[PDB]
Parts: structure tokens; sequence; C-alpha cells
RNA sequence: GAAACUGCGAAUGGCUCAUUAAAUCAGUUAUCGUUUAUUUGAUAGUAUACUUGGAUAACCGUGGUAAUUCUAGAG
RNA sequence: AUUCAUAAUAACUUUUCGAAUCGCAUGGCCUUGUGCUGGCGAUGGUUCAUUCAAAUUUCUGCCCUAUCAACUUUCGAUGGUAGGAUAGUGGCCUACCAUGGUUUCAACGGGUAACGGGGAAUAAGGGUUCGAUUCCGGAGAGGGAGCCUGAGAAACGGCUACC
């Protein structure tokens, strides 16, 4: 209802081929919108792809309503993946959150990789003969 | 008592073992290195001569050259002695060794077939096996292939080929050493750096050279007129 | 300490840096390079702190690894590269300059330059002696050896070096009346115009200087930057303020005044 | 793109306050009394050459010890 | 301020190094030969400068204690000459020699429930008390010692030995 962008400290940011501003949203009678629907509002009014459009960090003034925000305008997708980090992505979906181990799991296989000089098959051949 | 023959000829290896400890004295009170009679030792072995290369004790460690005794030792191992690797730069560790000279107290005995007897080991002197890799320097396929200097080593290089199914290749190692146009281009880039520099330091000493005799001259009119 | 010190940490930063309190332990440590440690800014700050065209470090890095950023012409990757005084920051992807220079307040304002400008700059005679061959030079303040220099030129002395073939192009001679500026001390960002030297055998000689409003004021021989020949008359672009000092209330006046 | 050789780092950091009373430390000096990877400037034409050799790792292969980030023979 | 820098002469050296390395583009010249050539660079290298460091170093400044008044000097204590060692100065160590050095203006010895400082608490003023601990400096890695590697460690998530 009645939503309003509101836009300051504009930054034309070439040397990362973007755009860094501060984004405003005036929404009375609700809580808050979703970053996405932000992004589809900055792309119908800066003609721009929803792909070439990322915000972040969102906090509203106290008593409700007006929340602002920080946002970046690509040129590309193929920019804002070239310029962006994975989490932004994974949220957007541009990306996916690889399917790594825990951080102890994965150290504790390098600490255990340690153990072994040269390659692994050959280890294991070994150890299998010698378990005959 | 087991025995780790190898035929370095053939590249074939083969673990026997004995057991009948009247049949192993010839090797008792012998070195490392040191030549052996195969006559006495069981059946199959006449007319062959082994060196003595190596051995184990029953405890696991290795022989190593040089300790010349019967028993073990702990040695102050570094870098570049047998029986230790180094885990860092710099690092030496005291560990305990077997002596050069054998005794009964071995577990194996590692040997080497110095000349061939009379009879064949089912896969110690029949068989063969092929060295795993060609030359890579270009004057070792020179060497190994009785090449000449101005002959074109590129494409006498040996392939082996993989045959995963379908689109077999071959796969070929690069020849370090080979000359190119690129090593030539570089070698003259470098040579006419190093007359280029030395021309412009020359230059500046001459300029520096007239600078000085200029002012020389300023300087003897301005005390000429006093 | 059993050897070199790697980390600086926030608060042992230099304050002239405006680093916040409150972002985290660490500073950026300048590397080793043509400036001191404490005397020097490192391009981090000055793109990142300065110009907000990086909101953190690592597009700090990615900036600098796309041959952008460069100092004294020449393309520098090293985030940490100690920039210090005199240097010009060139950033032809953006069409824009910098050159440090001291601000009176203190620090090193962000002093925008024409890309024409942005090819010299001003380096200090330390000494000056005979190398090996019998070949004179002398060193500047910024690291800087130039061989076959004017035999006629001492320590002291401010000399105008072209960024693109490292030749000196002229100098000046030190002596009264020279418009200088001061390089360290309190009177630090300032702009002054030499009255007179007092010269101390084994300690630390004294040099008299005047501001263009006429206030006389005293400073170390070793912070003294020659920046032109007579008065009013520097060899590169002053700041929004052009190095006079204003007291507190003088600027709350001004401040008042401006906003009206 | 594994492994391994080579190079660099591992002397930073982090923890603690036991020792320590002209010691440490603070401000202030000195190096015309020394070493300094790195960085940045410079800087060497000096009275078989279409580019020299031989080792070893990685690797396949025989293993030994109850056991260790143990390693030995051979190609 | 120098026996400084730099230069010269005569000789010396288990001869330091003055590039047998690597990636992408492949151009121009013809006296058309797998020809002569040459663009951005990687890496490396002697010396000097610089920068990051280090090691020494001047002057002044520490709490309680005399039921601590003399201390140091055999086996270095204070100094001189010569050497050795060090990265380098220096009793740092050695040889010979001299007999010096500190102290009631508190040496030396003993205590510290003592790491130092920036600082903290209380505060009319003057003071009193605290500071293991966010920063700086030092020291240590169970106790001791000795080393390797390396520009840099007497390193302990390095080694060696004893307890």
């Amino acid at each position: 209802d009645a939503v309003t962008i509101r836009t300051r400290k504009v930054i034309s940011n070439p040397l990362l081929a973007r755009r860094q501003f501060v984004i405003d949203v005036l929404h009375p009678n609700r809580a808050n919108v979703s970053k996405d629907e932000l992004r589809e509002k900055l792309a119908e009014i800066y003609k721009a792809e929803k792909d070439a459009v990322s915000v972040f960090g969102f906090r509203t003034q106290f008593g409700g309503g007006k929340s602002t925000g920080f946002g970046l305008i690509y040129q590309s997708v193929a920019d804002a993946k070239r310029f962006e980090p994975a989490y932004r992505l994974v949220r957007y979906g541009l990306a996916e959150k690889v399917e790594k181990a825990s951080r102890q799991q994965r150290k504790q296989k390098k600490n255990r990789d340690k153990k072994i000089f040269g390659t692994q098959r050959r280890a294991q051949k070994r150890a299998a003969r010698r378990n005959a | 008592m087991k025995l780790n023959i190898s035929y370095p000829a053939n590249g074939t290896q083969k673990s026997i073992d004995i057991d009948d400890e009247h049949k192993l004295r010839v090797f008792y009170e012998k070195r490392m290195g040191q030549e052996v009679e195969g006559d006495s030792v069981g059946d199959e072995f006449k007319g062959y001569i082994f060196k003595i290369t190596g051995g184990n004790d029953k405890q696991g460690f290795p022989m190593k050259q040089g300790v010349m005794h019967p028993t073990r030792v702990r040695l102050l191992l570094s870098k570049g002695h047998s029986c230790y690797r180094p885990r860092r730069t710099g690092e030496r560790k005291r560990k305990s060794v077997r002596g050069c000279i054998v005794a009964q107290d071995l577990s194996v005995l590692a040997l080497s077939i110095v000349k061939q007897g009379d009879n064949e080991i089912e896969g110690l002197t029949d068989t063969t096996v092929p060295k795993r890799l060609g030359p890579k320097r270009a004057n070792h396929i020179r060497k190994f292939f009785g090449l000449t200097k101005e002959d074109d080593v590129r494409d006498f290089v040996v392939r082996r080929e993989v045959t995963k199914g379908d689109k077999t290749y071959t796969k070929a190692p690069k020849i370090q050493r080979l000359v190119t146009p690129q090593t030539l281009q570089r070698k003259r880039a470098l040579k006419a750096k190093k007359v280029k520099n030395a021309q412009q330091q020359r230059d500046a000493a001459a300029e520096y050279a007239q600078l000085l005799a200029k002012r020389l001259h300023e300087r003897k009119e301005e005390r000429a007129e006093i | 300490a059993r050897g070199p010190k790697k980390h600086l940490k926030r608060l042992a930063a230099p304050s002239h840096w405006m680093l916040d309190k409150l972002s985290g332990t660490y500073a950026p440590r300048p590397s080793a390079g043509p400036h001191k440690l404490r005397e020097s800014l490192p391009l981090v700050v000055f793109l990142r702190n300065r110009l907000k065209y990086a909101l953190n470090g690592r597009e700090v890095k990615a900036i600098m690894m796309q041959q952008h950023v460069q100092v004294d012409g020449k393309v520098r990757t090293d985030t940490t590269y100690p920039a210090g005084f005199m240097d010009v920051i060139t950033l032809e992807a953006t069409n824009e300059h910098f050159r440090l220079v001291y601000d009176v307040k203190g620090k090193f304002a962000v002093h925008r330059i024409s890309a024409e400008e942005a090819a010299y700059k001003l380096g200090k005679v330390k000494k000056v002696q005979l190398g090996k061959k019998g070949v004179p030079y002398v060193v500047t303040h910024d690291g800087r050896t130039i061989r076959y220099p004017d035999p006629l030129i001492r320590a002291n002395d401010t000399v105008k070096i072209d960024l693109a073939t490292g030749k000196i192009d002229d100098f000046i001679k030190f002596d009264t009346g020279r418009l200088v500026m001061v390089t360290g001390g309190r009177n630090l960002g300032r702009v002054g115009v030499i009255v007179h030297r007092e010269k101390h055998e084994g300690g630390f000689d004294l040099v008299h200087i005047k501001d263009a409003l006429e206030n006389t004021f005293v400073t170390r021989l070793s912070n003294v930057f020659v920046i032109g020949t007579e008065a009013g008359k520097p060899w590169v672009s002053l700041p929004k303020g052009k190095g006079i000092k204003l007291s507190i209330s003088e600027e709350r006046d001004r401040r008042r005044a401006q906003q009206g």
C-alpha cells in the first residue's frame, strides 16, 4: 500500500561495473516487503533486469513503517555473477550452496591425509595385501 | 628367513623362503653389497651369484650400509641418509637401525642376482618387464636411440596408448631442453637488452661529462670577471 | 621477538587514517616500500575508507587485480602499498586522478587532480654522494634514486620527477624565501613560507616559517617540504583550504555562516 | 586435475605473568659500532651455444615390523 | 667530526656472479633460409640506496628492609696492550701487566602475597591506593641445557639429551 522507493548517496561504481546507493522504503500499514519485491520494483523503476539488482541490510525506524537498506544495480547477469559473493546468489538462486561437509569433518579429513605419504591408492592396496 | 631376490636385468622380483637354518650359513658374517655364491643355497640356485643389498631384522628395522655391527644401534639421521625421511627442513631424528653385517637374527635378506646360473625360476629369470617411461630430455633420446644431433627428435619419442573403449589415443611426454624459435628469441632479447643498457649508460656518462665541462666554462667566466 | 611483525593492531595504526575503533581487531599493515610505515597511507585505506569505491577489502582485492589502480603511473596490485607524500594515484577506469597531500587538519584529504597534473611529483634530497664508478646520485624521500643529477643539488632540495620515465624535470635550492609545507610535527598539513633557519651543530636544525596570514611557527628541519619557489606558487594543486589553520571558533562561525 | 619434486610460509599470530628490583620498562639518545629475506629505486658488453652432464622423487613392482606421519631392496 | 664515500697501484683467493629458465600473442625485413630479427610479461641476479626489522646503546627515573655496613677482586673484579670470537663495539674470552671499581647522596645483602608502562579507583587542593588482564615493551612454553634449518629462532603445535 503506497510503497515508495527512495535513494540517496549514489556512487557510480565502474571499477566493479556496478552502482552503489542507499534504498529507503516508505511503506505504511505493513510490516515490510521481501528483498525480492524491492528487486522487482527497482527493476521496473530503472528498466534493468531482476538478476542485475541486489539488495541487503534492511532495518526499520522506530515506530514501524519506514525501512532503509543498501542495493546494487549491475549491468548483466554476467556482471552480477562476476562481482558478487556466493551467499547473495544462493539467496536469489543465481547459484547453489555447495554441499561440503561440516568444518570439523573437513579439517579431520585433511589432518587424516597428513598420515600418508604418496598416493592413496598405493597405501590402500599395500594395506590390503598386508591384511591378507 | 624370507629372501627378497630381484633380477635387475629383467626387472623381476620374487620373494622366496628358506627355513632350514643349515642352508643359510653362506651369508652369515657377510656385509652389504658383498657377493655370494648361490650354489650352496638350496637346489634351484646352482651357478647363481647374488649381491647382498639389504635386509630387515626380526623387529622390522632396515639394514644400513656402514654400520659394521651385527646388531642394532641408534643414530642421529638427517637429510641424505638412508632409513630416514625428514618431515621439515633441517630436521634430524634419532632412529634405531640394523647393522650391515649378516647374522641369524635377520628376518629378511635382500639379494640381487649378479649372474644367472643354469636353471630358471618361474618368475625371476624367464620373464621380463619394460621400463615404465621412456626418455624425456632430448639428449637422453639422442643417446638411447643412437640418433644424430641434426635428426628431428620431435616425432620419434615413444608413446603409450590407453584403450578406454573408444576415442583412443596415445600419450607422449613433453621434451625438455628441446630447441624452439622461442628459445632463440629469448636469448636474442636478453643479449639486446644488455647491449641497449650499456649504450644508454654510455650516453648518460657522456652527457654528464658535457654538463661538467659546460659549468666549467661558465665558472671560468664567473671567476674571470673578478 | 624472533622476527618481523606482520600484523598491525587497529589501535596501533596511525591516527591520521581515521580508522573506526569497533570495526575489528586489526588494521592494514602497509608493506615495505617507498615510504615509512607511519608516514604513509596504504592503498586499501585510500580506495576504501576515503572514496567508498569498495564496501570492504575483498572488493579492494578484486579492483586492484584488474590493473585498475595505479601509483605514480605504474600499476600496483599490492593492496597494502605504502603510498605516501606527493604520490600520484591514477584511476583510468573511473577517469579520475589524485595526489596524497596533507590537509591542514593533519590528514590526507581526498585531493582530485587532472590527467595532465597526474604525471609528475616532487622529491626532497636526503643526501648526495658518489656510488660505484664515481657516478653521483641523490636519494629522495620516496626511495627513488636518480643518477647524474645537477652538480649543484644538495640535501633539503625539492626535485620534479616525471612519473613515466623516472627523470628529473626541474628542482629548487633550499634558502630563505621558499614556499614549503611541514612534513611532520604539530604543524602538519599547513602551508607556510621560509623565514629563517637556525643551525645547531650535532643537534637538530630549526627553521622559522610564516603562513600567508602572519603567523611565525618553528619546526624541525626534517619536517620541511619545499613546494615552490616563492609565495603563492606551488608546483602542485592544493586542497580545499590552501593549508591555513583556522581556530575552532572560526570554523564554527564559518559553518553557521555557510548554512545560513 | 591427484601425487610428488621445487619454492615460499611455518620466527606472524594467540596464550600466560613464572622468573625478573638499574633488570624489565618510560621518555630521551647513539650506531663515525653492526646484520637485515622481503618491498621499492637503481644497477653488470670485461678482454655444445640451434643450448652440457648425471642423479632421485612421484609411479609399477617384492617385502619387513605387534605397533608410529617407520621404511628397505629393484626398475 | 673520521683512516668517510669514491678512486689508484702491487699482489692475493680450495673464485662469488656478469641469466643453459618460463607464459601468451606472433609481428616486420628480404640477400626466401624451419633465415635476420623483435611485444607484453614470469622468474632470477651482484652492489648500493630505500623499507620492513634486529642487535647493541646515552641520560634521568623503581616498592619494603640496617634484627643487611661494607661490597667486588681465587675461577674477571676496575683498567691498559696484543690477539681470538662476533654481524659488529666491549673482560665477550685468552695472555701479560697495573691495583683498581661501588658505598650513609644507603652500596652489597634480604623480602616482594613485583613483569614494566599507557592507565584505574577516590578525589577542594596537596595526596592515598590499585594496574595478572582489550594497546606498547619484555619473558616463557613441565624443568634445565644444547642445536638444526633458515634473512630472521637458542623456536618447543622443530630436533637432541638428562630430570
